[PDB]
């Protein structure tokens, strides 16, 4: 009788991702998904190969797709009505 | 309730106007402004698909760019197809997004659209503005290529000036994108060649600059028999819109190649005042269409232009080119805004203040000479005809006029000057700009005025179009006036919608 | 029962009204800062329309207050018990009287 | 039925209108703890409403259209009027017993 009906659930947490062949270490108080390369690799080609979030959640970046990580990404993440951002970046190793 | 009503025919009393948050003829969204036009012609639904870069006064911080696109079949109406090009993260590249292009690929049905991301105070090693691409199947929904980012550094461009990617295809098939960038501290737009708007060579450098200034959105075409470049200068001093003209391509890239200096025109290819930035034209294959934006003045002051540059963003304005037999370009009015304007209104004197005399419809003033109409509407349209006594006379229209109005802005056609100059008269007495463009020998002029809410946009004898943004226009009564010599005006109508 | 139950707006509506009174004011409704996303355009005739709304799953950087749709009448409302008992004993004669 | 009214009162206790006339104009002559303000004839509907209409502080379309008292052409605190009173017409009780 009160309710909108928005589905607000909504789980967007994430598990893990993992471009190419690197696993990434997610924080979840400031939002950041940090990915170190070993100070040789490419970093402009990375193909998102897996990546689990949540049942339901739906993201902008898609499976089987190169981006070009020179720079931090922002990545959505939608589950019902509910959405939430993350920051992606890849660090060089020094 | 019972309304009042005001006899606004009657009183040339000045009064306090107010604007509204969204323009019929000139398009502007109710939320935010216009900037840079990016004009685009859809060969699927043969109409005009405009886009163009939503600003606000409270911009964000970090990521201020939202792209919206605009539709009409012609320059009259103007639909919203919704926000486009979403902007980009704080850290990511396309946090503000610069002038770009947009050609429809056949071999795939694809529209490709190229912007120019602006990173968020980027570090030294950074390039500042990067080229970007995006993609959309029905020019609906837009997804961006991640696996496309073109360096101006890589080719030895500047990193910080990498701007108004502009594409456009040749007759042989492929496609060139031009950059306005800097090389060496020296302005160069480049040229760089592809086929399927993935693998992009750089050709060397299209075109050099001219005093080392920059141009903004370069738009290279041709028109008949002629090639023509145009272009918006980013020099604060001029901060206008400029052109070039060629015979051939080879021809236009040989043109002021360095330092030459080879002006279209004895105008110096001069188009409007600083009230039209960015214009950017398109054609449907029989008329020439040009987008610019007015743009807005601080505190909703006519007589602060602003010092320096004026303020960015501002209304969508849509005006026809017109090339003659010479080769020279001018800006008309569109036919689909000619022809909106049906009611007319009867136009008569109400102050007679100099020593103008009265034969009918037919008005002669002399020096001082100033005589006063009815007030207008939202939406005017004021054609008549002038007919000075010499090639040196000084007469005006004004704007924001009235019986106890203490100050009235001025448009000033000076045949001594050949030009045309924006004033604020009254108590302040202050020369705000100016145009310049070609007196006709034979003292005739055919002034017609398209004023919409606060915008208006005056033709002169189809040679001369001059630009304003004059707050507080509609519904006040507007005059004209002389000063140095001797003028006839006859045909005076007022049309409104 | 608590009949004058008062008709607030929801998340949703809330959402709404707080985008029809930003782009009433001409203001960008993603300004907001309030963890709401609209998405919106405009019709024929220039007047925004309200596609969707989304919003963030919590309402702070700390991942504590998640957004949920909240009835605060109803939440502090209930069914009241009243009960009442009552016993009254007299007797009265002419030459007194007690109750 | 009743009618009140307030007869005399103190002028600085008038002036300040602690009890009725929120301190615009004095109570004496009227009920107690009525209240003098604005009228709202409707709301603007468009542009052209709002510049026939006398000239006010925030006028826009969509707010809130203020008679002109007494007709001076602008909106002040000189165009209110008593609006308020907190007296019923009349209060009716009725009781029905069916045995
Ligand atoms: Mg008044």
């Amino acid at each position: 009788d009160f309710k909108s009906g928005l589905r607000l659930d909504g789980d967007v947490w994430v598990n893990s991702i993992r471009l190419d062949e690197y696993a990434g270490t997610v924080d979840y108080q400031n939002k950041a998904i940090v990915v170190g390369v070993p100070y040789d690799y490419d970093i402009t080609r990375m193909v998102v190969t897996e990546m689990n979030l949540s049942e339901g959640a739906k993201a902008s970046i898609a499976i089987g797709e190169t981006i070009d990580f020179s720079l931090p990404v922002s990545l959505t993440v939608k589950n019902g009505d509910v959405q939430m951002s993350y920051t992606i970046t890849v660090k060089r190793d020094e | 309730p019972i309304l009042t009503q005001k006899n606004w025919d009657g009183t040339a009393t000045y009064f306090q106007s107010s604007d509204e948050h969204g323009f019929s003829m000139y398009y502007k969204p109710q939320v935010g402004f216009v900037g840079d036009p990016m004009p685009f012609y859809d060969p699927v639904a043969k109409d005009f698909k405009v886009m163009y870069l939503q600003d606000y006064r409270p911009n964000p911080e970090a990521t201020y760019h939202p792209i919206f696109g605009v539709a009409t079949k012609d320059g009259a109406t103007y639909e919203s197809l919704g926000e486009l090009i979403s902007c980009g993260g704080r850290d990511e590249q396309d946090a503000a997004i610069g002038t770009g292009g947009t050609i429809y690929n056949p071999a795939d049905k694809l529209y490709y659209t190229f912007y120019t991301g602006n990173k968020f105070k980027p570090s030294s090693d950074q390039n500042a503005q990067v080229v970007m691409v995006a993609t959309s199947p029905d020019f609906k929904t837009w997804t961006k290529n991640r696996t496309f980012y073109l360096k101006g550094d890589t080719y030895g461009y500047d990193k910080n000036d990498f701007r108004d990617p502009f594409l456009f295809q040749t007759e042989d098939g492929v496609y060139h994108m031009l950059i306005a960038t800097r090389k060496n501290g020296k302005g160069h737009i480049a040229e760089f060649t592809s086929a399927d708007l993935k693998e992009w060579e750089s050709a060397g450098t299209f075109m050099t600059m001219m005093w080392d200034r920059f141009y903004e959105c370069p738009d290279v075409f041709k028109m008949g028999d002629w090639w023509y470049l145009i272009y918006s200068e980013q020099a604060s001093f001029m901060r206008k819109v400029q052109y070039f003209k060629g015979r051939t391509l080879e021809d236009l890239k040989a043109t002021t190649a360095n330092d030459a200096g080879i002006w279209p025109d004895n105008r110096e290819g001069m188009l409007d005042s600083r009230a039209f930035y960015a214009g950017k034209t398109a054609s449907d294959g029989t008329n020439r269409y040009i987008w610019g934006w007015c743009p807005t003045r601080a505190g909703n002051d006519n007589g602060n232009v602003g010092d320096v540059e004026p303020e960015w963003a501002g209304n969508l304005v849509a005006q026809r080119l017109i090339q003659h037999e010479d080769g020279t370009l001018t800006l008309g009015v569109p036919d689909a805004i000619d022809r909106k304007y049906t009611s007319a209104q009867e136009v008569k004197v109400m102050a007679k203040d100099g020593n103008m005399i009265e034969s009918g419809k037919t008005y002669t003033l002399g020096e001082g000479a100033s005589v006063i109409f009815n007030r207008l509407k939202v939406h005017n349209k004021i054609s008549f005809t002038v007919k000075t006594a010499s090639n040196t006379d000084r007469f005006g229209i004004s704007f924001v006029r009235g019986t106890d109005s203490a100050s009235w802005y001025s448009i000033h056609v000076n045949a001594d000057e050949g030009k045309a100059n924006f004033e604020k008269d009254g108590d302040d007495a202050k020369y705000l700009f100016d145009n310049k463009f070609n007196i006709p020998a034979d003292n005739e002029y055919r002034v017609t005025i398209y004023s919409d809410q606060s915008v208006c946009v005056t033709y002169i004898n189809d040679q001369l179009s001059f630009t304003n943004r004059i707050y507080q226009m509609q519904k006040n009564p507007w005059s004209l006036c002389c000063y140095k010599g001797e003028i006839t005006v006859s045909d005076v109508q007022v049309s409104t919608y | 029962m608590y009949q004058s139950k008062m008709n607030v707006l929801n998340t949703e509506q809330y959402g709404r009204a707080m985008w029809q009174a930003y782009v009433n004011d001409g203001e960008n409704p993603n300004g907001n800062a309030l963890g709401y996303a609209y998405n919106w355009g405009y019709n024929a005739d220039g007047n925004p329309v309200l596609y969707g709304m989304t919003l963030s799953k919590y309402l702070d950087s700390k991942n504590t207050m998640p957004v949920a749709d909240t009835d605060w009448f109803d939440e502090i409302t209930r069914t009241g018990v009243i009960q009442q008992y009552n016993l009254s004993v007299s007797n009265g004669s002419e030459k007194g009287s007690s109750f | 039925t009743y009618r009140n009214e307030i007869l005399e009162l103190p002028e600085t206790v008038a002036a300040n209108g602690k009890f009725g006339g929120n301190g615009v104009k004095s109570v004496v002559g009227h009920t107690y703890g009525a209240q003098v303000g604005y009228i709202a004839d409707g709301i603007f509907k468009s542009q052209d409403e709002v510049d026939n209409h006398a000239t006010q502080e925030g006028a826009a379309v969509g707010r809130i259209r203020y008679r002109d008292i007494d007709h001076n052409g602008v909106i002040d605190e000189r165009d209110q009027n008593w609006i308020y009173d907190p007296t019923p017409s009349f209060s009716y009780g009725l009781n029905i017993y069916l045995e």
